Order: C-alpha cells, then structure tokens, then sequence
C-alpha cells in the first residue's frame, strides 16, 4: 500500500510495503539485499526513531505520503550507535 | 510502398494516411460513395503494413491520430473508429504527440468513446512525461540536448 | 561527462568499442563495467555534436561484421572434411554474438536505424552470416548435411547436436524477416532434403518390395516410418 | 432486463441486469454469453466506461440499448 | 531478484529487477555477456547520468510498475523544472 526508499548513506533501496506490514518485514527484506543483522541498523522517519514492533503504516508512512512518484525517505544507519548519516543528491542544474 | 516513399502530400499537409483516416475527405458520388467510406480501418491497416510514416504532420500539425479522433460518429460505425485506432497506434503512432496549436489528441477528443479508446491504447513513458515537463516550462534545449531529442521535444 | 552531446572524435572511441565488440561476437570474456560503459560510448557517438555520426558507426560496424564473418568463412573452408563441426562451432559463437551485439547496439536500433532502408544490428549480423557465410558456402553445407543425415538413415548415429544446430541455422538466420520467416530454410534445406528423402525412400521401398512379402512389408515400413 | 449491446461484429450481449443492477458485475453476465471474463470487457456506456460499482442508473437506465464494448485485454 | 544501479557520483540504488526491466537499456545491459551466476546484485555502472535524475527514473520505474494498464486516474508524475531537462536525456538513454 506504501512505496518507500530505504536510504542508508550511499545506497537507496526502493521497495513496496503495506500499511499493516510491520518494521520486522522491512528488516527481513533489507537483510537479504544488504547482509546486515537487524540489530545493527535502526530505521527512522526524518529524525524520529522506530522499533521492531510498530507497523510500517503507523509511523507516518501512509499511502497518501509514501506514494511511488514521491516516496517517503526512510533513513537508516548501520552499526560497526552511529548517527543517521545521509548525504544529499547531486545539484540540479 | 513506392507511392508512400514518393511522399504524397496535399496542400493541407495531408499524406495518404491523413486522408484515409479523415471523414472530411470527399468521396465521389458517381457510383463510388456507396462503396468507399472514410475513415476506413482496412485501408489504414493496408497503409500501415506498407509502411506509411504514421507520425506525419500536416499544415496544422495534426497527425493521423489527431485526425481520426476528430470523427464525430462513434456510434454509427464504432469499429471503423476502434479497429483503426489499434491499427494507428501499432507502428509507433505517438499518442502524446502535440499539434502546432498545442493540442494533445486526448484534448482533441470531442468524444468519450474515442478518448477512452486512446486512453486504453496509451502506454506511458518517462520520455513523454519529461518532454512534456520540459516544454511546459520552456527550458532552452537547443544545442544542449541530442539532435534527435529536439524533434521529440517538438512533438510534445 | 553527462548525457549532453559533445564533440567526440570517432577514431579512438571506435577502436576502443572494437576492443569489446570483437570479444562479444566471439563469446569471449568482457568485464561488466566495460560492457556497461560501451553503452555510454554508443550513446555518445549516436548523438555526437555537431554531426550525429550514427551513420559512420553503422557503416563501420557493417565493415567489421563483414570482415569477421569472411574470416570465419575462410577458416571454415580450411576444414573441408569437418566443415559442419567447424560451421556449428562458429555459429553457436556467432548467434549469441549477434544477439549480444544487438543488445549493445540497442540505442542505435531505436534512434538511427528504425527511425531513418536500414537494418538493425541484430538483423545485420545475421544477414551478414547468410550473405557471406551460407550463400557462398551453400553447396558444401547442403550436400554433406544430406550425406550425414543419410548415414543416420542407414546405420550410423552422427553428431545430433551439430546437425540440429546447422539445420536450425537456416530458420534462425531468417528470424528477423516477418514475411516468410522460414523461406531460406524452405529453399536451402527443405526442398533438397525432401527430394533426397524421396529418392532414398523410393529405392528403399523398391528394395523391400522384393526382399519380403506383403506381410513383413507392413511391419518393415511401419518401423521405418517410426524411425 | 435483457441487453442488446453491440460487439466487434454487430453481435449481442445478454446482460440480464435491471436498471438498479450495478455494472461492476452486470458486464460480466453480458460477457459471459460472449465469452470475455468480467474484468476485461471495458464496455462503453454510450459515452463513458463504467467504473467501480457504477449502478446502471448512471447510464440513463436504458432498457437493452446498444453498448459498444472495447476488447481491452490485460485488465484482469 | 534485485538489481543494482551505480550513479555518476556514488549514490547507490537498488531496484527490483521486474521494476528496472521496464526501461530499455537495462534489459540490454542485463542481457549481455556472462550468465550472472551470482544472481544477487549484477550492478550496472551508469557513469554519466547524475544522482538526482537516477533517483527520479527509479521512482518512475516503481510508478510505471504500479500504474500499468490501470483503470484509475493515473496520478501525475511530479517533475521538477530543474530536473526536467536532465531527466529527458536519461529517459532518452534509458529507453522508456
């Protein structure tokens, strides 16, 4: 129901999910494509933290904002807790 | 094929396809109008299997797709409006190409049946959206974009 | 950088594109980064300012493919006894070579070839394989294709893969002709093999008319049909 | 109410749907006789295509009429 | 599977393969030499196209996968007028 981009630092994984689906599904999905244990990354919304229990559609990631033509930027930071390091895109002309 | 490659164009810019998809093309009353009916989907089909330039522009900038959606008889002969449109957009008739007066063929619908047929046959492409966004804001593109892309910008 | 058209000289970039496309049509090893940069090269040369030189690149690809298929022809002619084992070895490495060259030249086939009479590279590489590797080397191919299948008919079990590759190298070459896609195979291998089969079964039936009576003739003809 | 919707060759489709029947499944019954699956017969209600429930009173609640349908595939 | 897209200056992207094959020169870059025995990343190195335009074309991949042959209103793709010119060049290079 929602479309989000998992933007960790350099990479930005584009994925679809559901309102009823939870954070654990997100972490399971990003495990097989980034090879990171779930406790080594903490997700975000702007700067607000999230946990592994609340649903994806709960913490402001609704179908009216995580639409695919402008997905909601969910931030990630990986453990070696490190800060949420996200660098912006290139300069538009 | 020979005639098409000799590019037959009337004074209005109409090619063979433009007249073959136009109901306004006069058909001879002397023993002929009872047989030859315009627009006809068969002739258009036979004009696309022979390789007519389907994205041709007339004096008004209308393509064959612009002309066919101007048809005002979607009930009397629906198939001759349907079986031609699928015949028109099958060789690369750019559904979003825009005439000289800045009218998309969706804009020149004048018919719910024709516009819904175009919408069903329309396939989206980021090329089309990006070109439309470029022209809707009038960014200078000449001598900055590919040479083949200037014509595509002029299409939208 | 970027996708903006730039004045690029054709010489060293075309040589550096040859460095990869020669290995592509031989099914050799090319790096993924190299193969993904040749796409950018082909795009840059396809819209290069101030003259879009896709025509020069198209003609140079014509020249390279013609020379390469003629080299394959001269090499296959040397192995006169085993040309089938050499033709099919140089066709499995050129059919996929033609397909990969078509993939590499994807932007050319949708900007300069189909939009301006001209043949797309996946159709040109195959059309350079019948015009320069099958049409001139036709009788040698066909007569011994019939000879190998006749040896299979009598008692032998020749290389099924080689024959089944050379034979479909007549329907595969004409895969890009929308009108009569089998026409080359319908006049290079269909009719000659049909007439040779007719002669061979005529003499086979004549031989089995006198060898056995009408009872065993039924079982023998049924077995020969099943075979 | 039986329908007389035209087709790609001047045929007929029997919707057998009353004016209060929604066109969400009314087109399915019409296409059941013709053969098309429910979510593929993009019928045109003399100027527009029915969407979602689309109770037949929207299309003038006509009896029988002639609804030229589109053969739009991949809509399932 | 999931495919991987380099940008001009870092800015890694990862899009589902069925989503990134809607373009034209990804289906060609992914049909090249090599059997792709790994089948997990098969990264493509877009050396020339910048990062923001690559993000927008990935968003377009998701958009076109979601809204293909739909009976809805097909909500408009938002194009920044600054990114409009470069995205046009990308959608020229990235066929469709």
């Amino acid at each position: 129901d929602v479309f989000l981009m998992i933007r960790r630092h350099k990479t930005t994984i584009f994925t679809d999910a559901k309102e009823s689906s939870t954070v654990f599904e997100l972490k399971r999905i990003v495990e097989g494509i980034l090879k990171r244990p779930p406790d080594e990354q903490r997700l975000y919304k702007d700067d607000q933290l999230l946990d592994d229990g609340k649903t994806l559609g709960e913490c402001g990631f609704t179908s009216q904002t995580a639409r695919p033509q402008a997905p909601a930027t969910v931030g990630l930071a990986f453990r070696a807790f490190e800060a949420l390091c996200i660098e912006p895109f290139s300069s538009p002309p | 094929y020979n005639l098409i490659h000799l590019d037959p164009r009337t004074r209005e810019g109409f090619t063979l396809l433009h007249l073959a998809v136009n109901s306004n093309t006069p058909v001879d009353d002397f023993h002929t109008n009872d047989v030859c009916s315009f627009p006809n989907a068969l002739v258009t089909k036979l004009l696309l299997d022979c390789g007519a330039e389907v994205n041709a522009v007339d004096n008004e900038g209308n393509s064959a797709l612009h002309i066919i959606v101007q048809y005002n008889r979607p009930i009397s002969d629906f198939l001759t409006l349907h079986s031609i449109i699928i015949s028109l957009v099958e060789a690369g008739a750019h559904t979003d190409m825009t005439n000289k007066q800045n009218k998309t063929p969706l804009d020149k619908s004048t018919t719910g049946v024709s516009e819904i047929l175009l919408k069903t046959q329309m396939k989206m492409s980021l090329k089309c959206l990006a070109a439309r966004a470029v022209r809707a804001n009038d960014i200078n593109y000449q001598d900055q974009i590919p040479r083949t892309l200037e014509e595509f910008v002029g299409f939208h | 950088t970027s996708l903006k058209p730039r004045v690029v000289d054709f010489d060293e970039t075309w040589n550096k594109l040859l460095t990869t496309i020669k290995a592509v049509v031989m099914l050799e090893y090319v790096e993924r980064a190299t193969w993904n940069d040749r796409f950018s090269d082909i795009y840059a040369l396809c819209v290069a300012y101030p003259e879009p030189l896709g025509e020069r690149l198209y003609t140079e690809t014509k020249i390279f493919l013609e020379n390469h298929v003629r080299h394959l022809h001269k090499r296959v002619l040397e192995s006169e006894e085993q040309v089938l084992v050499m033709y099919h070895r140089y066709w499995e490495e050129y059919s996929k070579g033609a397909d990969y060259m078509d993939c590499l030249y994807r932007y050319l086939n949708t900007q300069f070839i189909k939009k301006n009479p001209l043949m797309e590279i996946g159709e040109l590489a195959l059309d350079m394989w019948r015009k320069l590797m099958v049409e001139p080397l036709q009788a040698i191919l066909i007569r011994m294709l019939l000879r190998e299948i006749k040896n299979d008919r009598g008692g032998e079990d020749p290389n099924q893969k080689v024959i089944h590759g050379v034979i479909n190298s007549f329907v595969h070459v004409e895969q890009y002709k929308k009108k009569f896609p089998l026409k080359f195979y319908q006049e290079i291998f269909e009719s000659p093999f049909l007439t040779e089969t007719g002669e061979y079964y005529k003499q086979e039936a004549s031989n089995l008319l006198q060898e056995s009576n009408c009872s065993q003739y039924m079982e023998k003809v049924l077995g020969r049909l099943k075979d | 109410m039986l329908i007389k919707v035209k087709t790609l060759t001047g045929k007929e489709i029997e919707i057998d749907i009353e004016p209060t029947d929604k066109v969400e499944r009314i087109k399915e019954r019409v296409e059941e006789k013709e053969g098309i699956p429910p979510q593929q017969q993009r019928l045109i209600y003399s100027g527009k295509q029915m969407n979602d429930e689309k109770t037949a009173a929207d299309y003038k609640i006509l009896g029988g009429s002639v609804l030229h349908l589109v053969l739009a595939l991949r809509g399932g | 599977m999931y495919v991987k897209l380099i940008s001009s200056d870092g800015h890694e992207f990862i899009v589902k393969r069925e989503h990134a094959l809607t373009s034209g020169t990804i289906k060609a870059m992914l049909s090249g030499p090599g059997q792709f025995a790994e089948n997990e990343t098969n990264e493509v190195n877009f050396r020339e196209i910048p990062s923001h335009v690559l993000s927008k074309v990935c968003m377009y991949f998701t958009y076109k996968v979601r809204y293909t042959n739909s009976s809805t209103e097909i909500p408009e793709f938002p194009i920044a007028p600054e990114i409009a010119l470069e995205l046009l060049m990308a959608a020229n290079f990235l066929d469709c």
